């Protein structure tokens, strides 16, 4: 979409002490993460060699914009994930609680103990409020 | 208590054929799953019952609800219920035109034939009355009156064909005038013969019970997840099976976008009516309204059949929302609402509101970096501290899972005030964009409520004084640690 391109290109200038929209692979990962991804050092490589077989290490929009072009394929399941979050949140408070997790779980078969359940919530919990918000639910589902 | 209609009175307002809605009671119980329908042209019910073929997505022309062609899909869309509305009629006609050509052979058009029995039904419905006789070029005709102002109709005594023409001095929405001419209706090909079409049943939604979804999962794919030692991967894995076997939908060649359980439900439903005698083919021809993201419709009344086989009919959109909330979305049932809601649908520019719990929480949670950026991509429509889009990336750090809640709250309450700092000095610079100043005065408010929250979970501006902004490493984090006690 326009925004899709708008987004990437938008961040591409947040950190580019070059001004010509042609950063380095030293920050390529710094960008993909501040935007919502977590690429491994291995991936930040094989790709920065195929499409960017240039031999300079300078990444410009045309390059970066095309690379995202592919990753943002299967990962885009963001829509389902968000709809999934809403399935758990039975009271529609915007947060997923341990109790609610038990329900979704028992109804799917896997019966769990109040012990185990509270263990799951606490693992997904990132800011320690005892509940999981969509932001967190996303991490736990992507990250 | 919510003012809804029930049983017989509700079935009457639905437009569905009674026999059919009854046959549907079975499925709702068997599969334990709510079936919600959209209004059904009330003048189409008898046609459907008598076995007239219903229409698929390859025919978008609207049906009529008045005049001799009530119930059918008139080729001339000004005879449809969208009568008098120029833009709609035009879109209607363009649609019929595409159906006739882009699907040549499958969809055609033929002269409307009102038989002896239909005329009677139209009289009972007070839609048209058989008028006086008339002869034209040696042909016997009987006029058909209607309280309509633009047209006049008459039917042939020989083959029962209905004709129409504009009235003296009157003009068409499209600015036309013309004499006597057949009324053509949209038809589909069946064994080399064109048969007229009528409205079909449009599912508004389908809400199946989570247990009913389970059955959709291979019992050995689930096992491989139910037994994952690590929890964080076990959860993500359980969620991915829900998405995969119950939430995810895909575009089909003719049934529009729908999931797989939905396809089965479709089939069961069409089989259910066949068992009762319907001889026209399918009666439900495509996915639900929740995937109609481009041209979403908003009906005042939804006809519901619950898993106990009962008939409910909501009175208004708000009521449809209460019902779904109280009996489905908050009661262990699979459900998802149209993605276009709370947005401007692209197709028809519709703006249908719906209650979204994730947003209720927005005011008290801080944004992830992405959301921070994508809100500088949409903000940059009506028109360098990457440190903020970093802190926010720090706040939601999965590494946090090896610490204690006490710990988590501490570092988060810190990583927050951190972000609440960079934003502060940015607003301390130039109000670059008049409306950007808002996004920040806003984030600041969110960040505030978020921090203030974690604190009460244990023990804001009060503490925003005694803290370092001064030099920039783990020296600031020091004073902090002590302050919280
Ligand atoms: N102009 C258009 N372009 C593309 N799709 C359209 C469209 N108008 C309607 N649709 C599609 O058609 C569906 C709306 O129902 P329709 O198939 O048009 C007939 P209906 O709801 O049974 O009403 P009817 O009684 O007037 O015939 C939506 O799911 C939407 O995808
Ligand atoms: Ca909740
Ligand atoms: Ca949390
Ligand atoms: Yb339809």
């Amino acid at each position: 979409t326009e925004e899709q391109i708008a987004e990437f290109k938008e961040a591409f200038s947040l950190f580019d002490k070059d001004g010509d929209g042609t950063i380095t692979t030293k920050e390529l990962g710094t960008v993909m993460r501040s935007l919502g991804q977590n690429p491994t050092e291995a991936e930040l490589q094989d790709m920065i060699n195929e499409v960017d077989a240039d031999g300079n290490g300078t990444i410009d929009f045309p390059e970066f914009l095309t690379m995202m072009a592919r990753k943002m394929k299967d990962t885009d399941s963001e829509e389902e994930i968000r709809e999934a979050f809403r399935v758990f949140d039975k009271d529609g408070n915007g947060y997923i609680s341990a109790a609610e997790l038990r329900h979704v779980m028992t109804n799917l078969g896997e019966k769990l103990t109040d012990e185990e359940v509270d263990e799951m919530i606490r693992e997904a919990d990132i800011d320690g409020d005892g509940q999981v918000n969509y932001e967190e639910f996303v991490q736990m589902m992507t990250a | 208590r919510i003012d809804v209609l029930k049983g017989e009175k509700a079935l009457k307002a639905s437009g569905l054929v009674p026999e059919h809605a009854d046959a549907f009671k079975k499925i709702a119980r068997e599969l334990n799953t709510y079936i919600l329908f959209r209004p059904v042209n009330k003048l189409a019910t008898n046609l459907i019952k008598s076995g007239v073929a219903t229409k698929g997505l390859n025919v978008h022309g609207k049906s009529s609800d008045w005049g001799p062609v009530a119930g059918y899909i008139p080729f001339d869309q000004d005879l449809s219920k969208k009568h008098g509305q120029q833009l709609a009629v035009e879109k209607g006609n363009l649609e019929n035109k595409k159906s006739i050509t882009e699907h040549e052979g499958e969809i055609g058009k033929i002269p409307l034939k009102l038989d002896h029995l239909r005329i009677e039904e139209l009289k009972e419905n007070g839609i048209i009355l058989k008028g006086k006789k008339e002869i034209d070029n040696g042909k016997k005709y009987y006029l058909l009156e209607s309280n309509n102002q633009v047209y006049e109709f008459r039917i042939s005594d020989e083959n029962n064909e209905v004709q129409y023409k504009t009235k003296e001095g009157k003009i068409t929405v499209l600015g036309e005038k013309f004499n006597w001419r057949n009324i053509e209706v949209m038809a589909k090909n069946v064994e080399g013969v064109l048969k007229p079409l009528t409205a079909d049943y449009d599912l508004f939604a389908l809400a199946p019970s989570l247990t009913e979804i389970k059955k959709q999962i291979p019992q050995k794919e689930w096992d491989k997840v139910v037994n994952t030692p690590n929890s964080l991967e076990k959860q993500k894995g359980v969620t991915n099976l829900l998405i995969k076997y119950g939430i995810e939908r895909k575009p089909d060649s003719t049934k529009g976008t729908l999931s797989n359980w939905q396809k089965q439900m479709l089939d069961r439903l069409n089989e259910a009516v066949k068992y009762t005698g319907y001889t026209g083919g399918d009666v439900v021809n495509h996915g639900t309204e929740q995937d109609n993201e481009e041209f979403p419709e908003k009906d005042n009344e939804i006809f519901i059949i619950n898993p106990e086989g009962e008939f409910i009919l909501t009175k208004n959109w708000e009521m449809t929302g209460r019902f779904i909330e109280k009996n489905i979305t908050g009661k262990d049932y699979l459900y998802y609402f149209n993605r276009s809601y709370n947005k401007i649908a692209p197709g028809n520019k519709a703006y249908i509101e719906w209650t979204d719990p994730i947003t209720k929480a927005k005011i008290n949670t801080i944004p992830t970096s992405a959301e921070f950026i994508k809100n500088l991509s949409s903000i940059r429509r009506s028109s360098s501290v990457k440190k903020i889009a970093g802190y926010l990336s720090d706040y939601y750090n999965s590494a946090n899972h090896i610490f204690s809640q006490e710990k988590k709250r501490k570092i988060s309450i810190f990583r927050g005030i951190q972000a609440y700092n960079e934003i502060e000095n940015v607003l301390k610079s130039k109000q670059i964009a008049p409306e950007y100043k808002n996004y920040f005065q806003y984030l600041k408010e969110r960040i505030t409520n978020q921090v203030q929250l974690l604190l009460t979970h244990q023990k804001f501006k009060l503490l925003y004084k005694q803290l370092n902004f001064t030099e920039n490493e783990t020296d600031n984090f020091e004073v902090f640690q002590k302050i919280i006690d």
